[PDB]
């Protein structure tokens, strides 16, 4: 065979969806997986390409990663990713990321230049600096939309 | 969560999730997403990222059973990613997106919807969210 | 096929160990196998057998675990665990704990009284404490020989 | 790192991993002991616990790879406790303790020692460090 490639923004779709919504993530899973194409057809390597394609779910709203996250009970962002290369079977992880704006690159750093598969919280966050990744307030990573969900998914908590 | 799976031109494959975890979580909730074997998986043989109840994903080890299942059963990748969501997941629900390094796609999902665009060299695209 | 029970603290031990200390890691081995076993013969269910062996391994400060755990590169002590129960592969998990004596008792708590599998650092620090667990400072799982190896280990 | 794996006179497995983690890590650092499937497993067949190099441990999902070679290739505990240390690792130094739900018990290391003891009802009882 030649290339193939799948990209996700998620499972658990109420069938409710409205058909704006569902054209929206129609959109953006088209344009993430036409830059995936792109890439590949460019001779890309698999692992820079699921990297790249992250990279811009991440930065767009609509999914629950990066900008756009699901928030915490406090109302802010705790985000986390895994990248794997398959060929040695490489692994990179981060958890508890709070200002990094794209954590799919830091899973990629800890899998390239780190001794660990995994670094998380704290330590993490001390490691995207002393690799010169991009870095912002929290409050960047919360939107509208996700503060409206919070407020009812409490709520309902009863 | 989002992910990506890709097996390139040379037959190496690769993936990666990310996420913002579960809505109205408490600090310092890790669910499947960064767990090698759960929510991400590549090996020589496949690409797998996985989504839906952290909970059934990593009792699962759900994207190392996609490798498992293809090297111990010798089930090819639709197959196998057939056999993981309808025999590994019990009351749980997810989903998963799987390459092979034969360059085929997969995707598979207990659920009412899942969010995925898959697509290979020789032309075959598509966009979907429900069956 | 009856009951059967393995315990571990470790791989990789240095050939230059000495007798004593093989002596000491055999006696440890040994009271916490037994703990396992007469709990066994007691009918005791399985996951209560690993956490209360665990516990005692934990307890210890011996091997790389609860007291006497290795040293983080500032000398102070990180712990983690997980603990799996085979008959519903029912599962908890506890990273980047500091002050929780027992992290598998943690990890235990996870399983059972979270909705979620893994709970790490400050979040898992704070459910220890809504759990009501034994709580100390940091430097009650330091031991000396660990200050000398953590030394060593940074040449 | 140290564990204990049981199985019951009901049959039930289980399993349980705990470390401080690597001498000298820096802070944050998580290694393969709480990893469910890499350090530690349990399922209706095994109990497994996982020690050695986190790196080969996590990537090969360790303590899930011998309960799948029981699973999937049909071996009984030992073969598949030797079949794991033997073709599983590579690179990597590891060992791991293993229980079957059919009362069997079972260590393999392939470095060069590593603290353990066994037992079954039957009256086996053994404590060991080195070959
Ligand atoms: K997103
Ligand atoms: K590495
Ligand atoms: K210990
Ligand atoms: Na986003
Ligand atoms: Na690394
Ligand atoms: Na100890
Ligand atoms: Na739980």
């Amino acid at each position: 065979g030649g290339w193939a490639i799948a990209v996700h923004g998620g499972a658990g779709v109420d069938p409710t969806l409205p058909l704006e919504r569902q054209e929206e993530a129609k959109q953006l899973l088209t344009r993430c997986l036409n830059l995936g194409i792109s890439a590949l057809n460019s001779n890309v390597p698999a692992i820079d390409v699921v990297e790249l394609v992250v990279r811009e779910l991440e930065t767009d709203p609509l999914f629950n990663s990066g900008r756009g996250s699901a928030l915490t009970e406090k109302g802010t962002v705790e985000m986390e990713a895994s990248i794997m290369d398959g060929p040695k079977r490489r692994c990179g992880a981060v958890s508890g990321l709070t200002t990094v704006k794209n954590p799919i690159s830091l899973a990629r750093l800890v899998m390239d230049k780190s001794p660990h598969s995994y670094i998380a919280f704290s330590g993490a966050e001390d490691f995207a600096r002393q690799q010169g990744v991009e870095v912002v307030d929290n409050e960047y990573f919360v939107t509208p939309d996700n503060v409206g969900m919070l407020k009812l998914a409490k709520e309902a908590n009863t | 969560t989002v992910g990506c799976v890709v097996v390139d031109r040379e037959g190496r494959c690769a993936a990666a999730t990310s996420t913002g975890g579960l809505m109205n979580k408490m600090t310092g909730r890790i669910g499947d997403s960064p767990l090698i074997g759960a929510g991400t998986y590549a090996c020589d043989v496949c690409g797998v990222s996985c989504t839906g109840e952290g909970e059934a994903i990593i009792r699962g080890t759900l994207a190392r059973e996609v490798a498992a299942v293809m090297e111990y059963k010798g089930l090819k990748l639709h197959q196998a990613v057939d056999f993981v969501i309808k025999h590994r997941l019990d009351e749980g629900k997810a989903g998963l997106i799987a390459v092979s390094n034969t360059g085929e796609v997969a995707c598979g999902f207990n659920c009412n919807g899942m969010f995925r665009a898959c697509a290979t060299e020789d032309g075959f695209m598509e966009v979907a969210i429900w069956d």
